[PDB]
């Protein structure tokens, strides 16, 4: 899986 | 990609990692043309067969990237999509045929040492270097196999570009003029080819004239993944050119 | 333009690792 990203 | 490596810091500024929103994964590669402008497959966005028909609102790119999963803070930029083009004579039905695609970013990115955008052909620029035997690069965080695992950083492979009826005869699929294809031989030695997860990702080659890195194809289709007498099949950027233009001084 | 020039290659006039093949080929 991918790391969390931001507000984005 | 299969049987390539891992690619240098900055190798290639302009990849682009198209990143679906939920669930959070890699569903394309490519790549920055401008500060607003990015250039893909249509497939990746618009795949009737298999549901495949995502929305502006579906995704985010992710530019400046290096490692695949982890969010590279100072470095990566995450932008939201303004509008997608799809080519309207996209032939999803039969061939993929002008498999091409375009996004407007909804803000300019600011260029960096990790982010620039590559150049797009003219009709001098493909002639001479679009020829058979000609070695062009492919880049994305595919799978390493067609079956298996996943890079942890952007893999790279050069490939040379094949003679058309080579391409022809490698499969019961009807090429067109608006498609190339790469790859090795069987009696080559060398491997590499794209494989999921690299579609929509650049096919570039360095003019030995101006040393400017252009792309001259798209990852468009293949049959498996590095499979020998098979061999992968590129969008002709130049070919597609006017709608790219077309589209860009329009809404541009 | 500018395109196709990269900050930590052309720019500096430095070489990435495979880019000869390339050449070689054309
Ligand atoms: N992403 C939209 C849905 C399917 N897309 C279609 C295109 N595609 C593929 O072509 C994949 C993976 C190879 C990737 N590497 C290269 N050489 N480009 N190969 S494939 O699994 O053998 C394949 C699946 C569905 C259609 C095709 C066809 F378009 F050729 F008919 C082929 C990946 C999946």
């Amino acid at each position: 899986d991918f790391e969390e990203i931001p507000e984005y | 990609i299969v049987e390539g490596s891992d690619a240098e810091i900055g190798m290639s500024p302009w990849q682009v990692m198209l990143f679906r929103k939920s669930p959070q994964e890699l569903l394309c590669g490519a790549s920055l043309i401008s500060d607003r402008w990015v250039l893909t497959a249509a497939h990746c966005l618009l795949y009737p067969p298999w549901d495949k028909n995502f929305t502006e609102n579906d995704l985010l790119v992710r530019i400046g990237k290096h490692s695949r999963t982890r969010y590279e803070r100072n470095i990566e930029k995450i932008s939201m999509l303004e509008k997608i083009y799809i080519h309207p004579r996209y032939n999803w039905r039969e061939n993929l045929d002008r498999d091409i695609a375009l996004m407007k970013l909804k803000k300019p990115v600011a260029f960096s040492d990790y982010i620039h955008p590559v150049c797009l052909p003219d009709r001098e620029t493909a002639a001479s270097l679009l020829q058979a035997g000609y070695k062009g690069r492919v880049t994305g965080w595919g799978n390493l196999k067609e079956t298996w695992g996943q890079p942890s950083v952007l893999q790279v492979v050069n490939l040379p570009i094949v003679e058309r009826p080579v391409c022809k005869d490698s499969t019961r699929i009807r090429i067109t003029d608006n498609m190339f294809c790469a790859g090795y031989k069987p009696d080559e030695g060398k491997r590499g080819d794209a494989c999921e997860g690299d579609s929509g990702g650049p096919f570039v080659m360095k003019s030995p004239f101006n040393n400017r890195w252009y792309q001259m194809g798209i990852v468009s289709w293949g049959e498996g993944c590095d499979r020998d007498g098979k061999y992968g099949f590129y969008t002709h950027v130049f070919r597609l050119k006017k709608w790219i233009q077309k589209v860009i001084d329009q809404f541009g | 333009a500018d395109c196709g020039l990269r900050p930590l290659f052309e720019k500096k006039s430095l070489e990435d690792k495979t880019e000869r093949e390339l050449l070689e080929s054309y």
